[PDB]
RNA sequence: UGUGGACCCGCCCCUUGGGGUGUGUCCAAAGGGCUUUGCCCGCUUCCGGAUGGGCCCGCGUCCCAUCAGCUAGUUGGUGGGGUAAUGGCCCACCAAGGCGACGACGGGUAGCCGGUCUGAGAGGAUGGCCGGCCACAGGGGCACUGAGACACGGGCCCCACUCCUACGGGAGGCAGCAGUUAGGAAUCUUCCGCAAUGGGCGCAAGCCUGACGGAGCGACGCCGCUUGGAGGAAGAAGCCCUUCGGGGUGUAAACUCCUGAACCCGGGACGAAACCCCCGACGAGGGGACUGACGGUACCGGGGUAAUAGCGCCGGCCAACUCCGUGCCAGCAGCCGCGGUAAUACGGAGGGCGCGAGCGUUACCCGGAUUCACUGGGCGUAAAGGGCGUGUAGGCGGCCUGGGGCGUCCCAUGUGAAAGACCACGGCUCAACCGUGGGGGAGCGUGGGAUACGCUCAGGCUAGACGGUGGGAGAGGGUGGUGGAAUUCCCGGAGUAGCGGUGAAAUGCGCAGAUACCGGGAGGAACGCCGAUGGCGAAGGCAGCCACCUGGUCCACCCGUGACGCUGAGGCGCGAAAGCGUGGGGAGCAAACCGGAUUAGAUACCCGGGUAGUCCACGCCCUAAACGAUGCGCGCUAGGUCUCUGGGUCUCCUGGGGGCCGAAGCUAACGC
RNA sequence: GGCAGGCGCCGAGGGUAGGGCCCGUGACUGGGGCGAAGUCGUAACAAGGUAGCUGUACCGGAAGGUGCGGCUGGAUCACUUUCU
């Protein structure tokens, strides 16, 4: 545009739409769970995935997944999300931290721990 | 009625070299010469002169390439490689003494418009005087 | 008492209420202590200084125009009130003003800054420690005291909340230090000390100080440091591969020697020398005494133990591959994507990669992103040219001369506190951290200077633009009139068995005589050939002929004016078709609809009917594949050729317009 | 002459009549977007088997059809047969 355009009007500058409405800013939010779901998959993955629609203290209630091998949470299981694209699921957009508050640490895991939230196994 | 006179010369000139031409004529303005002056000094044209197209006054300007050359497509280098306005109006440009630019590391001009009179970026620096940066050729 | 000062009037300089001056009036004071006539601490008035402040002004300071109008103390004036002081700050009377597209008014959000993070920069983001300013102290008002407050730990009143209550009435206010509770993903000790630095009062001794100096807690961050060092096999065992020969973890381990975090023992700080007291004079100077929370810490010395390692990753981006297990499951996944029985992508294992007292995750900011482009992008077909005009504000503006010097440039100067940022030397054994010094800095103020460009004012010019004279082509627009061909209908003639329609048919029309043919009449709509490869128009769009009334345009002459120009937010007007209103009209055609066919079905395509409409007037509507999907204007950059329309010396030159091919060049290509 | 006291203005807030704005809740109802293998057809892409798109107007289970006008972003010297 010319530059008495650029003038009259100016440039615009742009704006962010948070892929996570987790009020607050916060990196997390306790919630507590109302439905443990399965969900089907799409385009091209099938299995049953576990899901859980969680009502949060910042008066939201969202679907959030449940990762891991497999878990333990009941339709009142407090329990503590944090953000994360499901990208099979469309609107699922946290996860839920496991091993926090209600849902247990992944049960015999040696890898990848902190995720999945499970202890160093002992040994002597 | 032509917007930008100085703008009109820099392209008249730079339409002919893009196609060799011998000379070429630009209607007559104290300013307009004032540049052509330093565009010969410099080299960029073997010499302007004031010829008189039909009743009103012109400036014949003199082109100046390369030689030929050789390969497929002999057209000689052009002297004036690249020669632009700076400043144009509804956008004017100042720049101080301590701003004048450093067109290609030195190895082309920008000319401007100075209270001390039409000037390179070296004759400004001298001088020490800013003013309008009217083009840069290189 | 009048050094002096305040006030009214007059004069003087000054220039806003600054400084002098003459009458008149008005205004002072506090005592205390002594190593008591002579000093110490106080008091009064005035002038000056230092510090700290009030007020006023130029410029700067986010988003929404889906907020466009706003204002009545409003805007100004006179007089008064008020204040330390200006002021509609407040008041009375008068005038009818003031602000707004350069965004008023409204709505949203927000303490501002020094700075912080990022970025090559220009920018973007932020205002958390620290420092500056502001505002606030449960919510709302208000004044009093005072140099200062409209007053966090002062007062009054109303409100909400808690607690006491003898029913009337009272008491509170941690956004001070700790601490509790609530909310939350989440954020500390109800610690030590006034030793230092700082503050208040005091002549001092001193007193007060949750300012402050320290310690405590939390890997929250930065820096530093350890978990050892040298030797040590053709190379244990276990675990894992394998082509069954081997290969790997691996000098790793064991083991040999060496050093010696932790831990013990002893010495033990710096921060502190002033106030005070003595000599000198209560001054300068010298002499002496007191005092350490941190802390028996830091630092030194002697002794001395081989002494925590995790976390993530290994399909590509992206450093690191093998076995088993699972079978579109279980699951992974930042984006691409992995898993459907041989998975380097899932889970385990061995191995490997990267960091390491941390490693990952999530969240957020800048970056990469020239992905809001000032630097630094685009709009023929990718998203993007307004349907077209007329024109307001605004932006932009040919050639020559002169004045001013607003922009612009230059010099000098003031400002730009500290911290932080840059550089050097230095203190802690290093660094983190800290000290001293140096350097740089946008912006704004003031004095001086330059005038090329831009602005401005004053002349001049003719090349832009406009006009005169003479010619020209056109479906450019409006009103009236008129011509023939055809369709339908009516009247007459002649004539008889079908016509019509389709792939084929059938609805349909025809013995009340159709179709075909001749003659006459009515009406409505469109204008064949010419006619397109053409013309006109800003676009929509314009086609029989005649006349009238009008618009644009092009050529020649080189006559007039003298930059009168370009674009154009908003405004105004125009604007295919369909659609709407009132009235008229209605041949043909025809959404809806009514039938006939076709089909698996047929709300369709095909056939026979048929209303609105298509037509005219007037008034709306305002859209489009309103297309060249290409805004308008001006300048420059090979040519060939076809065509429409002017002019001149007319084989050829020279304009305006419409096509095609092509130079340079441009383009993602197509193409231009 | 002062003080107490009295009256008045201004005045926090309250009341009543009418307005404008923002948030919550909401019986009903409108369409949207997602989700391997449900149903009807077959509108579009080849001349998509009636060239397509288009503004408008009526109509239709549904894509859609037809009227009027526009556009080429339409194939070629001569036909009607849904799906996967
Ligand atoms: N997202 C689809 C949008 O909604 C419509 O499409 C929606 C429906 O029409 C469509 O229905 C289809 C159906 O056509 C098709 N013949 C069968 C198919 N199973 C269906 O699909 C739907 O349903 C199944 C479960 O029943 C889901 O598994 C599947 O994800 C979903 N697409 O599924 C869509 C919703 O996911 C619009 N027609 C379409 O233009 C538009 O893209
Ligand atoms: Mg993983
Ligand atoms: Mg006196
Ligand atoms: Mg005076
Ligand atoms: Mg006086
Ligand atoms: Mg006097
Ligand atoms: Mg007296
Ligand atoms: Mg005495
Ligand atoms: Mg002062
Ligand atoms: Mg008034
Ligand atoms: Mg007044
Ligand atoms: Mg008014
Ligand atoms: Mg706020
Ligand atoms: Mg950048
Ligand atoms: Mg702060
Ligand atoms: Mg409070
Ligand atoms: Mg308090
Ligand atoms: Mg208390
Ligand atoms: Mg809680
Ligand atoms: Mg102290
Ligand atoms: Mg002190
Ligand atoms: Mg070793
Ligand atoms: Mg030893
Ligand atoms: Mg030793
Ligand atoms: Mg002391
Ligand atoms: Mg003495
Ligand atoms: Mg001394
Ligand atoms: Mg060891
Ligand atoms: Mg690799
Ligand atoms: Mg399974
Ligand atoms: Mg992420
Ligand atoms: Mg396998
Ligand atoms: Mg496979
Ligand atoms: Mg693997
Ligand atoms: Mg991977
Ligand atoms: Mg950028
Ligand atoms: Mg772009
Ligand atoms: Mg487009
Ligand atoms: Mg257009
Ligand atoms: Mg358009
Ligand atoms: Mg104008
Ligand atoms: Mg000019
Ligand atoms: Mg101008
Ligand atoms: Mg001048
Ligand atoms: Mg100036
Ligand atoms: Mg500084
Ligand atoms: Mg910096
Ligand atoms: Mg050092
Ligand atoms: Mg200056
Ligand atoms: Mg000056
Ligand atoms: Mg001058
Ligand atoms: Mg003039
Ligand atoms: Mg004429
Ligand atoms: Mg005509
Ligand atoms: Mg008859
Ligand atoms: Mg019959
Ligand atoms: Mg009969
Ligand atoms: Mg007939
Ligand atoms: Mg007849
Ligand atoms: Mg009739
Ligand atoms: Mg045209
Ligand atoms: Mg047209
Ligand atoms: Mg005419
Ligand atoms: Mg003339
Ligand atoms: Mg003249
Ligand atoms: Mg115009
Ligand atoms: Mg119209
Ligand atoms: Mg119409
Ligand atoms: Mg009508
Ligand atoms: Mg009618
Ligand atoms: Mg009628
Ligand atoms: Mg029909
Ligand atoms: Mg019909
Ligand atoms: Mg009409
Ligand atoms: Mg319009
Ligand atoms: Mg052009
Ligand atoms: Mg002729
Ligand atoms: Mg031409
Ligand atoms: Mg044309
Ligand atoms: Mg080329
Ligand atoms: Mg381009
Ligand atoms: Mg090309
Ligand atoms: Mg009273
Ligand atoms: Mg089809
Ligand atoms: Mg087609
Ligand atoms: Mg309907
Ligand atoms: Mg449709
Ligand atoms: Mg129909
Ligand atoms: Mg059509
Ligand atoms: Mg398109």
């Amino acid at each position: 545009p010319t530059i008495n355009q650029l003038v009259r009007k100016g440039r615009e500058k742009v704006r962010k739409k948070s892929k996570v409405p987790a009020l607050k800013g916060a990196p997390f939010r306790r919630g507590v769970c109302t439905v443990v779901r399965t969900v089907t998959p799409k385009k091209p993955n099938s299995a049953l995935r576990k899901v859980a629609k969680v009502r949060l203290t910042s008066g939201y209630e969202v679907t959030a997944y449940i990762p891991g091998e497999g878990h333990n949470l009941q339709e009142h299981s407090v329990v503590l999300i944090r953000g994360g694209r499901v990208k099979d699921l469309p609107g699922v957009r946290y996860h839920i931290v496991r091993g926090v508050y209600d849902a247990a640490g992944v049960k015999d895991r040696k890898k990848s721990r902190s995720k999945y939230g499970t202890k160093k196994p002992k040994e002597a | 009625m032509l917007t930008d006179p100085i703008a009109d010369m820099l392209t008249r000139i730079r339409n002919a070299t893009r196609v060799y031409k011998e000379s070429t004529d630009v209607p007559a303005s104290r300013f307009k010469e004032e540049i052509l002056r330093i565009l010969a000094r410099e080299g960029f044209i073997k010499g302007y002169e004031r010829v008189d197209v039909d009743g009103k006054p012109y400036l014949r300007v003199y082109l100046k390439y390369g030689p030929r050359r050789q390969g497929p497509d002999p057209r000689p280098e052009q002297v004036i490689h690249h020669i632009r306005r700076i400043s144009k109006p509804g956008r004017r440009v100042y720049v101080g003494v301590k701003e004048i630019p450093r067109v290609r590391r030195g190895l082309g001009i920008a000319i401007l418009s100075t209270s001390k009179g039409v000037l390179t970026d070296r004759e400004a620096r001298k001088l020490g005087v800013g003013g309008e940066l009217i083009c840069e050729v290189w």
